[PDB]
């Protein structure tokens, strides 16, 4: 990051501390929702958030810049408190907020401020509000991967890696507990965002390395880890369609990266280390096909593998979301039957009767080896 | 529905 941007993020952190942002967010979304999904403050709930600030927080000017960041709500530049006003100008210069053409208002740009798992996080606002296709991913799968981590088991000396870090959320969560975190990605846009989010939570290169590196290169490297997290691209799209960097999995069925990671865990994890993965896995009525491929790791390497299935959908319920996404992502018109192509692909190639949103915990050199699949 | 489109979003 440039020095001017670094100073601006430091001043943003100061503002969030002054007005208690994380507590305000936590109160608005409530403890029964805070760790369920990042899609809580959205275009559909913004009016309710504005009403809360107006009627339960008195419309106080100290929260005006905060709402520009949380929902994009415009604030009059002249109504900003003196200290907040200079910071607002710095955020506009950085492209993190917008000014109206006459300079009289400040409002949202393409970054939304949330909190997750105790960290403060800017994300791509287009994922929850209108507009062009988003360029940084975050979702409920991101959250559930972190939910199952046993934080009290993390030592300050444990070497941790978050592959495919995106916004940085998993790496930043790990940094709450260990002093050694590596966060990787290959996309320009997520790499610039995790740089900001690292500084926003008072981490630096001393405790969290940000590295531009393909996961396949990190997997075959000689660095060894005690703890690994990865939410990789895992979605399979029909032949002839392009997705995005964060969505499109490798291999015939979109699971190539999951195979790459799992296959290397006995070599890249120290003995007794643990990995946490998440993916929306296709399967039949019994369960996800991918879990059938993992018995080799139990019998071949003595691993313990636990699969937590937290949501089940029929394949028919994904035809609309997937086909809509493909249409938006490639800028396609509305006269091709993408839904039929998705349906045919699910049936012939994926053999997908259901999609199983699954967090997978894997441990090497297990005292109690085996595969356990948990469904409600 | 609710819960759909993971690694996709939006
Ligand atoms: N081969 C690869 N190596 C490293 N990162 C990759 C990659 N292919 C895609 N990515 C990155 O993988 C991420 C997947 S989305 C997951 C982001 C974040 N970990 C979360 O859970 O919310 C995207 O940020 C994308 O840029
Ligand atoms: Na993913």
């Amino acid at each position: 990051m440039t020095p001017p941007l670094a100073t601006t993020i430091d001043r943003l952190r100061d503002y969030l501390d002054r007005v208690g942002f994380q507590q305000i967010y936590k109160y608005i979304v409530a403890v029964n929702h805070y760790a369920v999904t990042p899609a809580l403050i959205t275009r559909n709930t913004a009016a309710s958030v504005h009403h809360f600030f107006d009627s339960r927080l008195g419309g106080r000017a100290e929260f005006a810049l905060l709402q520009c960041l949380m929902t994009g709500r415009p604030a009059e530049h002249a109504a900003l408190p003196d200290k907040d006003r200079a910071l607002a100008d710095a955020l506009v210069t950085a492209g993190l907020l917008r000014a109206s053409p006459d300079g009289r208002e400040v409002s949202g740009a393409d970054r939304q401020l949330i909190s997750a798992f105790g960290v403060d996080l800017l994300i791509d606002r287009r994922i929850h509000f209108g507009g062009e296709v988003h360029e940084v991913y975050i979702g409920p799968d991101s959250y559930w991967m972190l939910y199952y981590i046993n934080a009290s088991g993390i030592a300050r000396t444990h070497r941790a890696v978050d592959l495919c870090t995106g916004s940085g959320i998993a790496a930043l969560y790990l940094s709450l507990f260990t002093d050694h975190v590596l966060a990787t990605d290959i996309g320009d846009v997520p790499l610039a965002l995790v740089e900001i989010n690292r500084r926003l939570n008072r981490r630096d290169a001393g405790t969290m390395e940000i590295r531009r590196e393909n996961l396949n290169d990190t997997l075959d490297g000689r660095e060894r880890f005690d703890l690994l997290t990865c939410n990789p691209p895992f979605v399979a799209f029909p032949p002839g369609y392009s997705g995005t960097l964060y969505s499109q999995g490798t291999g015939v069925d979109g699971l190539g990266y999951m195979r790459d990671i799992v296959g290397r865990l006995p070599e890249v994890l120290n003995p007794g280390g643990s990995a946490y993965l998440v993916a929306d896995l296709c399967g039949d009525a019994h369960g996800p096909h991918f879990l059938g491929e993992l018995e080799s790791m139990v019998t071949g390497h003595g691993m313990r593998i636990e699969a937590f299935i937290d949501h089940v959908l029929p394949a028919s319920a994904q035809v609309g979301p997937i086909s809509d996404f493909l249409r938006h992502a490639a800028g396609l018109p509305a006269d091709t039957d993408i839904a039929a192509d998705v349906q045919a692909f699910q049936r012939e190639t994926l053999r997908a009767d259901y999609y199983y949103l699954t967090t997978i915990r894997l441990q090497t050199a297990a005292q109690n080896p085996g595969l356990r699949m948990l469904r409600r | 529905x609710y819960x759909g489109x993971a690694x996709v979003x939006g």
